């Protein structure tokens, strides 16, 4: 977040999106562990009649 | 909930209004008010003991 | 702020959690409205100040 303009980014996000692999600045400052998700999702709803 | 209706001669919708608030106000810091607000909101205290 | 420099996003950004007093939408207080409940009802009423 560069100054604060958190609205302007978050609006944003089809671009300045990428991801934590590919940033070129993070191949070696971050572990295997912390830059793949390997953990389920739970799917959770009801409906109406 | 209570939507004031349209005020006339404003380009504006009707407006939204709450008396009930449960709000988490957060400062996002920036440079953009003064500089010393990249670290937080200052701590204010008496000049001497 | 100004338009030619900032966009309004931009400029809240600097200080989203402040708040502006609004003398322009009031909140008028009586004890009809506490003690009759019959007011405390009103939708869209027509009236004048």
């Amino acid at each position: 977040i560069t100054d604060g303009k958190i609205a302007d980014l978050f609006n944003n996000a089809i671009s300045q999106t990428i991801s934590v692999d590919q940033v070129q600045d993070w191949l070696t400052r971050i572990a295997d562990t912390d830059k793949y998700g390997t953990e389920p999702v739970s799917m959770k709803y009801k409906s109406n009649p | 909930l209570v939507r004031i209706p349209a005020q006339a001669n404003s380009n504006l919708g009707s407006l939204n209004y709450y008396a009930n608030i449960d709000k988490v106000l957060t400062f996002n810091r920036s440079e953009q008010i003064s500089e010393i607000y990249k670290n937080g909101y200052l701590i204010y205290t008496t000049k001497d003991w | 702020y100004n338009p030619s420099t900032t966009n309004a996003k931009d400029f809240v950004d600097g200080s989203p959690s402040e708040f502006l007093v609004d003398e322009n939408i009031v909140t008028m207080h009586s004890p009809d409205v506490e003690f009759d409940d019959r007011l405390q009802n009103i939708t869209n009423g027509k009236f004048k100040l």
